[PDB]
C-alpha cells in the first residue's frame, strides 16, 4: 500500500547540517508532487518547501530564506531535505506529505497542492540542542495528610535534568498502574527536560505499602530507584 | 378513484418524468426503469453565493 | 464562476441588471435575455420528460419458480436494457446539466455581447461582471441598454472625455 | 458622469447538488428530480380499466374456477393478480406458464 | 501574511451532539480549503478537501460546506473515538499558512479540584536546588488559574507547569505547577503557598507549609 | 489552432506564460488555470473508467454445438448489445475527445478573459496568443497577472502614454 | 441570431464579406473560413452515414402464427432495440443539429477573432456583424483581411486620427 517512511533523524547541535529522507513505496514517485511540513511543539503545522516532478518549480516559505535545500531523485524514489543554519526554534518533528492533485476520488492526472495532502508519513524526531546525554536525577516527595473527611494523600517523584526525552516512569515495575498520571516534559532554563508522575493512593497505606518509583532511561542506561515514603 | 397514466405495482406514479425507480414491470405510458435513483436535472445556472 | 457573485434579491428573473447612480440603487430583471434563455431551457425539458413513454405489452420480468434456460435468457435480456437505460440516463442528464451551465454561460456571453456592442467608446468592464460607465447614466439610460434601444453616437462625446483622461 | 451597470444572475441560498460531466456534485439555483422516488400507494382506475383479481388469477378465470363467477364476459385493460390468491378447486398444471398468460 | 483565523479555540461536546467549527480567511478559498484531523502521536489525515467534498476512506459522519470566506465544519455523527484537533489549510495561495486549530473535548461534569502540595525532601536540598510542587487533580475544564505567593508576596516568571491528556475512562485532568528555586533562595524565605482558583470552587482553597516542616 | 505554436520546454503544467523583459526570458506554468483544467479533465475520467462495472451472472455467449432457435435468439441479443456498447463507445469517447478540445479552448478563453480583464488600457493583443505590454513589466509584474493580483489603476498612466502615441 | 441578416446573393460559399467603398460594392466568399467549416461539417457526416452498417444474419422479426413464449421473448427483444436505436437517433441527430449551430457560431467567432486581431486600433464593430473601418480601404485592403495578410502597423497612423476624433 501507499506508505511514506522518514529517516535521517537524531540528535544534533545548533549550527550543524543533516539530510533527511522520505522513502516512498506503493506508488509512482515520479508522477506525484512532494513537500515538507513540520510540526512545532506548542504550535501548529508549518509548511516549509514544495517541489514538483520536473524539479523546476521549487517554492520556499518566509521562514526558510534559502537556509534549506529540497531535492529528489526518480531513480531512488526519495527526497533530499538538506538542513543548514539550524537554531533552537527548528527543534520539531518533520514530515513529508504527498499532494492529492485533483478534486475527484482517484486522481489519474496529478495536478498541484490545491486539494490538500491525503498521504502522510510516520515522521522522525530531530532534536537540535547543544546539551549532551545526561542521566536523570530522581527526587522523592514526602506525602502528608491533607483531606480530613476523605482521607487521601498524594505522592510522586520528580525527574529533573535529563537528556534526551522521554523517560518511561512507572511504579513497582508496572505493578501499580491505577491512578498513575504521566506529565509531559517541559523546558528548563538549562535546556534540559523535566517531568513528574503521581498516583492517587489513600492515606491508610502510607506506612504499610511500599511505593518504589522506577525510573528507566534507554540511551543512557541509567536506572535510579528511590523509595517514596 | 384517481387519474394516472402510469401503473406500477408499488403505487401508481405520474408520467411527467422520463425515468423511474419504482418497479421494472410497467404498463401504459410509464417512465423507463433505471437503477439510478438520483437524477437532478438542473433548470438554471450554478449556485454562486454572495461574499457579504 | 468572471462573475464574483450573483444577486439573491432579484427573484423576478434568471438574469438582470443592478443600477447605481444619483437617483438611487435597485435591481431590475432583463426581459430580453431571461425569456431567450427559458426557451432553450424548457425546450430541453419537453422533449425528454414529455411524450417519451412507450405503451406496449411487456413480458414477465420477475419470477418465483426457476425454470432454467428460458428464464436465464430473459434475465440477461432485461438486465441489459435496464443497464442500457441507466447508462443513457447517465449520458443524457449528465450532459444536459453540462450543457445548461454552458447555456447560461452563453446567455451571459450574449448579454455581455449585447452590452459590449453598445458600450465600446462609452464604458469599460470592471472584472466582476460590472461595466464602468464613463458618462451620466440615469434610469432611462439603464432601460435603454436593457431593452436594447441604447444609442452609441449620443453618449460618445461625453464618455470619451473621461475614459482616457 | 459616472455610473455602475452590473451583469449577473439569480442566486438561490437553498440549492441542490446535480450530476454533470466535469464535476461530480455541484450546487445549482434550482433543479428537478427526473426519477419518481415516491408513489401514491394505490392504483388508479382511470383512464385504464383496472380489474381486481382478488380471489382468482388470470388462469383461474380462464379455466372456470368457482371463485371467479363474477368475471363472466368481463373485459379489462390491466389484470392485477394479488399475492394472496389461491385455488380451491381441482388442481391444474400449466407447462410454459408465461406463454399462455401473455 | 494572511492568518487563518478560527473560532472558537476549543469545543466541548458529548457523544451525539453537533460540532460547529469555523475557519475564516481574507480571500476566496471556496474550492481550495483542506481540513485535517491532527492527533497527538499519530499521522495527520485529510478530512475534507476543497471545503465541499469528503475524502475517500472517511465515513459519512463528517460534513462541511462554505465558500467565499465563511466556512462551517458540521459534525452530526460525532463518535467518542473521533475526538482530535482539527486544522484548516489554505491552498490558494502560497505560502501555505496553517490555522491555529480547535481542540475538540468531551463535555463532562464540573467537579471540585483537590488541592495538593509537596514540601521539598532531604534528597533535593542537599543537592543544591529546591522546588515546590503544587498538584491539582480532578478539575474540568482546563481553564484553571493557579498563582504563587512567597511570604505574602506574589511572584512570577519562574514557575512551570504540565497538563496531562484527557483520560479515556474518568475523563479528568491533572496539573502540577513547579516553582524554580535554588539552595540559597530556599533558606532566605520561610512561608510558601499555592493559590488555586477554579470555577467549581465557591472559595479559594490554598495550602501553606513552613521551611522547617520537611 | 489563434495560437500559432505552443511551448515544448514547459513540462511543469498544461498552461503557462512566457515572459520577456530586460531581466531575461523564461517560462513559468500558471498555477491557477492549469489546476482548474485538470479538475474538469479528471472529472471526466473517474465517472467513465472507474465504478462503471457490472458484477452479475451472465450466460453462455459462445457455443460449439448448434441447437437451433434457442441459440439463434441469444446470439441476436448478444450481437446487438455488443454493437450497442460499441455505438455508445463511438458516441461517448468521440464526444469526450471533442469536448476536451472545447474544454482547452474554454480554459484558454478564460485565461484570455482573466488577462483581458486586467490589460484593457495597459496592453493589447498581438495575434499569436501574446499580449503587447505598453509599460515596464518586471518579473513581479508577470507574477501579478499569473496569480491574479494585478492592478489596473497603477499601470494606467504609464501605458496610455505609449499605446496611442 | 448578433447578425441581423445574412446574404442571399452569396451562393459561392457558406461565409464571406460584403465590401462597400468608393470603387463600388459586391460580395466575395472567404476561402479560409468556409473551407475550415466544411471539414468539421463533412467530418460529422462520414462517421455516421458511411461505414456504420452491420452485415450479419438476423432472426425472424414478423410472425403470422402465434406460438407463445418463444415469440413473446423475441418480440420484447426486437421492440426494445428498435426503440433503443430510435432513442439514439433522437440523441445523436438532435445533438448533431445542436452542435452545428454551435459550430457555425464558433466559425463566426473565429472569423470575428481573425478580423478582431487585425482591426484593434484600425476599426470598430457596428452591432450587426459589420466593422466600421476608420481609414481608406480599397479592394486590395478587403482581400488582405480575407486572406489573412492584413497589416496592423501600416494603417495604424491613419485610422487613429479619425477613431477617437
Amino acid at each position: 500500500e501507499v506508505q511514506l517512511v522518514e529517516s535521517g533523524g537524531g540528535l544534533v547541535q545548533p549550527g550543524g547540517s543533516l539530510r533527511l529522507s522520505c522513502a516512498a513505496s506503493g506508488f509512482t514517485f515520479s508522477t506525484y508532487n512532494m513537500n515538507w511540513v513540520r510540526q512545532a511543539p506548542g504550535k501548529g503545522l508549518e509548511w516549509l518547501s514544495y517541489i514538483s516532478t520536473s524539479s523546476n518549480t521549487i517554492y520556499y516559505a518566509d521562514s526558510v530564506k534559502g537556509r534549506f535545500t529540497i531535492s529528489r531523485d526518480n531513480a531512488k524514489n526519495s527526497l533530499f531535505l538538506q538542513m543548514n543554519s539550524l537554531r533552537d526554534e527548528d527543534t520539531a518533528v518533520y514530515y513529508c506529505a504527498r499532494d492529492r492533485g485533483c478534486s475527484s476520488t482517484n486522481c489519474y492526472v496529478v495536478g498541484y497542492y490545491f486539494y490538500g495532502m491525503d498521504v502522510w508519513g510516520q515522521g522522525t524526531t530531530v532534536t537540535v540542542s547543544s546539551a549532551s546525554t545526561k542521566g536523570p536525577s530522581v527526587f522523592p516527595l514526602a506525602p502528608s495528610s491533607k483531606s480530613t473527611s476523605g482521607g487521601t494523600a498524594a505522592l510522586g517523584c520528580l525527574v529533573k535534568d535529563y537528556f534526551p526525552e522521554p523517560v518511561t516512569v512507572s511504579w513497582n515495575s508496572g505493578a501499580l498502574t491505577s491512578g498513575v498520571h504521566t506529565f509531559p516534559a517541559v523546558l528548563q532554563s538549562s535546556g534540559l527536560y523535566s517531568l513528574s508522575s503521581v498516583v492517587t493512593v489513600p492515606s491508610s497505606s502510607l506506612g504499610t505499602q511500599t511505593y518504589i518509583c522506577n525510573v528507566n532511561h534507554k540511551p543512557s542506561n541509567t536506572k535510579v530507584d528511590k523509595k517514596v515514603e | 378513484t384517481c387519474i394516472s397514466e402510469c401503473i406500477t405495482p408499488n403505487g401508481s406514479i405520474p408520467n411527467d418524468k422520463p425515468f423511474q425507480n419504482v418497479n421494472k414491470i410497467t404498463y401504459g405510458a410509464c417512465p423507463k426503469y433505471v437503477k439510478q435513483n438520483t437524477l437532478k436535472l438542473a433548470t438554471g445556472m450554478r449556485n454562486v453565493p454572495e461574499k457579504q | 464562476a468572471f462573475i464574483e457573485n450573483g444577486w439573491e434579491g432579484m427573484i423576478d428573473g434568471w438574469y438582470g441588471f443592478r443600477h447605481q447612480n444619483s437617483e438611487g440603487t435597485g435591481q431590475a430583471a432583463d426581459l430580453k435575455s431571461t425569456q431567450a434563455a427559458i426557451d432553450q431551457i424548457n425546450g430541453k425539458l419537453n422533449r425528454v420528460i414529455e411524450k417519451t413513454n412507450e405503451k406496449f405489452h411487456q413480458i414477465e420480468k420477475e419470477f418465483s419458480e426457476v425454470e432454467g434456460r428460458i428464464q436465464d435468457l430473459e434475465k440477461y435480456v432485461e438486465d441489459t436494457k435496464i443497464d442500457l437505460w441507466s447508462y443513457n440516463a447517465e449520458l443524457l442528464v449528465a450532459l444536459e446539466n453540462q450543457h445548461t451551465i454552458d447555456l447560461t454561460d452563453s446567455e451571459m456571453n450574449k448579454l455581455f455581447e449585447k452590452t459590449r456592442r453598445q458600450l465600446r467608446e462609452n464604458a469599460e468592464d470592471m472584472g466582476n461582471g460590472c461595466f464602468k460607465i464613463y458618462h451620466k447614466c440615469d434610469n432611462a439610460c439603464i432601460e435603454s441598454i436593457r431593452n436594447g434601444t441604447y444609442d452609441h453616437d449620443v453618449y460618445r462625446d461625453e464618455a470619451l472625455n473621461n475614459r482616457f483622461q | 458622469p459616472t455610473a455602475t451597470l452590473c451583469l449577473g444572475h439569480h442566486a438561490v441560498p437553498n440549492g441542490t447538488l446535480v450530476k454533470t460531466i466535469t464535476d461530480d456534485q455541484i450546487e445549482v439555483t434550482n433543479a428537478t428530480e427526473l426519477v419518481q422516488s415516491s408513489s401514491t400507494g394505490k392504483i388508479c382506475n382511470n383512464p385504464h380499466r383496472i380489474l381486481d383479481g382478488i380471489d382468482c388469477t388470470l388462469i383461474d378465470a380462464l379455466l372456470g374456477d368457482p371463485h371467479c363467477d363474477v368475471f363472466q364476459n368481463e373485459t379489462w385493460d390491466l389484470f392485477v393478480e394479488r399475492s394472496k390468491a389461491f385455488s380451491n378447486c381441482y388442481p391444474y398444471d400449466v407447462p410454459d406458464y408465461a406463454s399462455l398468460r401473455s | 501574511d494572511i492568518q487563518m483565523t478560527q473560532s472558537p479555540s476549543s469545543v466541548s461536546a458529548s457523544v451525539g451532539d453537533r460540532v460547529t467549527i469555523t475557519c475564516r480567511a481574507s480571500q476566496g478559498i471556496s474550492s481550495y480549503l483542506a481540513w485535517y484531523q491532527l492527533k497527538p502521536g499519530r499521522a495527520p489525515k485529510l478530512l475534507i478537501y476543497g471545503a465541499t467534498r469528503l475524502q475517500s476512506g472517511v465515513p459519512s459522519r463528517f460534513s462541511g460546506s462554505g465558500s467565499g470566506t465563511d466556512f462551517t465544519l458540521t459534525i452530526s455523527g460525532l463518535q467518542p473515538e473521533d475526538f482530535a484537533t482539527y486544522h484548516c489549510q489554505q491552498a490558494d495561495s502560497f505560502p501555505l499558512t496553517f490555522g491555529q486549530g480547535t481542540r475538540l473535548e468531551i463535555k463532562r461534569t464540573v467537579a471540585a479540584p483537590s488541592v495538593f502540595i509537596f514540601p521539598p525532601s532531604d534528597e533535593q536540598l542537599k543537592s543544591g536546588t529546591a522546588s515546590v510542587v503544587c498538584l491539582l487533580n480532578n478539575f474540568y475544564p482546563r481553564e484553571a488559574k493557579v498563582q504563587w505567593k512567597v511570604d505574602n508576596a506574589l511572584q512570577s516568571g519562574n514557575s512551570q507547569e504540565s497538563v496531562t491528556e484527557q483520560d479515556s475512562k474518568d475523563s479528568t485532568y491533572s496539573l502540577s505547577s513547579t516553582l524554580t528555586l535554588s539552595k540559597a533562595d530556599y533558606e532566605k524565605h520561610k512561608v510558601y503557598a499555592c493559590e488555586v482558583t477554579h470555577q467549581g470552587l465557591s472559595s479559594p482553597v490554598t495550602k501553606s507549609f513552613n521551611r522547617g516542616e520537611c
